[PDB]
């Protein structure tokens, strides 16, 4: 919240500010003092988000998602085939949401390293839901890989989260 | 205290703070038109981000055309309680009963404007 | 539909058309009667007074002062000046036919005038009901004009003063000032009429209290500028 003030309240302030200073200096010459010139989030509930993408292959993307999750105290997980989930205080999620959508470019091209050498690689992201949950059973943020679409559910299944995946 | 029921866009004390801050910033960035008259123009011209009015207006009717123009043009409008308060946020020593945050090219204020817009759209039910 | 304001707008327009035709008839009647009594027009400046006087006098100017109905129309001072001017007028009696056609158009004109008044009244009454406060500031008539163009009290209220300001300039209240002060006077009246219209759209101060405050507030500034 901010107050402004008018032209005449600038003068009066500027002059009464200046006056005190110069007269105080004046005495100093008379007196001879002066030669003469924490991860954030909310405990009661838990804000959450969920994201869904075609490819995660780029490592630079794989790495950021591990850092920021550990950087901001976001609980959650990530999965894929051969979705992303995040939970915390509402300030945390907003940062992370900004990252996933507006900062990071998932459509961008990268040259990956394989066991033999380096090769080129030439995907989109969109949010599904943000909301509120009785408790977040996620203990830590654990990126993983699943071969099928089923153990992928059983993975979330452990967390009673089967539903968060959308075909 | 009670406000005229007709000051349908009404902001609580929190939204009121944000609004007046953003108005004050818009006054600085020069995306601010102050006065019912100039706010009307920005609506007819199609250059209004959102509209803010004082439920304090003695002639409540003297600004009631704004929500109508707004509804047509699909522009968010909100009320605050105090026209003296709005005045101050507009740089003016005098009370200001309406004002308009106008569109500006590559505004630094864009994100904040977008955010305020959403809040106001929420109050409209 | 059938909003009363559109009725009053159109009634008020008639009034202007009748004013025009009345002006034209006066000019005609003055010209025709010029031969009987050429000096009279200069003596009776008010058109309607002049026409009523002509109808009364007719072909015989002499003894005009003695007439008891003409005493009802003009001031005694004036009656006496015309009477004296009649005795030395250089105009000749009219033919039966020119007298008769003169009388016919005089009757026409007074009938027109009575209807004009009947409508003026109707406009005043209804406007005082449709926009009591607005009316008080600029008069029923101007108020009806600005309402007609705007398309009603609600469409007028949703307008900013600067667009409401034209008719306000040509209003009485504004025109009672010296030309030098009219532009800023029109601006001022517009502003206050904008306030008055808004109150009126919500059917408040239905006795015109606001209209009156506003008027006096407007008149005071008029005095300041003088």
């Amino acid at each position: 919240l901010g107050v402004y003030l008018t032209k005449k309240e600038q003068k009066k302030l500027r002059r009464q500010t200046r006056r005190e200073a110069q007269k105080e200096l004046q005495e100093k010459v008379r007196l001879g003092l002066m030669p003469p010139p924490l991860k954030e989030d909310i405990s009661q509930g838990v804000h959450i988000s969920v994201y869904r993408v075609r490819n995660l292959s780029n490592p630079a993307k794989k790495f950021k998602i591990e850092a920021n999750a550990g950087q901001l105290y976001l609980t959650g997980v990530v999965v894929l085939h051969k979705v992303v989930v995040v939970e915390g205080g509402p300030k945390a999620q907003k940062k992370f949401k900004r990252l996933m959508l507006h900062r990071i470019k998932w459509d961008e091209q990268t040259s990956n390293t394989k066991g033999d050498d380096d090769e080129e690689s030439d995907n989109k992201c969109v949010l599904v839901w943000e909301g509120t949950a009785k408790d977040r059973s996620f203990g830590e943020m654990k990126f993983k890989q699943c071969p099928t679409e089923n153990m992928a559910r059983e993975h979330f299944k452990k967390h009673g989260a089967e539903h968060y995946w959308d075909l | 205290a009670d406000v005229n029921p007709k000051a349908y866009p009404l902001a609580d004390a929190h939204l009121t703070k944000k609004l007046l801050d953003l108005v004050q910033q818009s006054c600085n960035y020069k995306q601010l038109r102050k006065g019912a008259n100039e706010a009307t123009k920005t609506l007819n011209r199609g250059i209004s981000e959102f509209i803010v009015m004082a439920a304090d207006a003695e002639p409540l009717e003297i600004i009631l055309h704004l929500p109508l123009l707004c509804e047509d043009k699909n522009v968010p409008y909100v009320f605050v309680r105090s026209k003296q308060a709005l005045g101050r946020a507009c740089g003016v020593s005098r009370p200001v009963i309406a004002c308009s945050v106008t569109i500006k090219e590559g505004s630094q204020l864009k994100q904040q404007i977008q955010s305020i817009q959403q809040s106001i759209e929420r109050l409209l039910v | 539909a059938a909003p009363e304001y559109r009725v009053i707008v159109d009634a008020n327009n008639l009034t202007v058309e009748i004013e025009n035709e009345l002006n034209i008839i006066h000019k005609f009647i003055r010209d025709k009667y010029s031969k009987r009594f050429p000096e009279l027009e200069s003596l009776v400046p008010n058109a309607l007074d002049y026409i009523r006087t002509v109808k009364e006098l007719g072909n015989s100017l002499d003894k005009c002062k003695n007439n008891e109905n003409l005493q009802q129309i003009l001031t005694n001072a004036t009656i006496m000046v015309v009477s004296v001017t009649a005795s030395t007028t250089q105009g000749q009696q009219l033919s039966e036919e020119e007298l008769e056609r003169l009388e016919e158009a005089c009757d026409m004109a007074l009938e027109l005038n009575a209807s004009k008044h009947r409508i003026y009244e109707y406009v005043e009454s209804r406007m005082s009901f449709i926009a009591p406060n607005l009316s008080i500031i600029i008069g029923a008539s101007t108020a009806a004009k600005i309402m007609g163009v705007a398309g009603g009290l609600t469409n007028l209220s949703k307008m900013p003063a600067c667009n409401i300001m034209g008719y306000i300039y040509h209003s009485d209240i504004v025109q009672s000032l010296p030309p030098d002060l009219r532009r800023k006077a029109a601006r001022l009246v517009a502003a206050k009429c904008t306030l008055a219209a808004r109150v009126d759209s919500f059917h408040e101060s239905t006795e015109g209290k606001v209209g009156y405050e506003l008027k006096d507030e407007i008149e005071r500034k008029f005095d300041k500028w003088q």
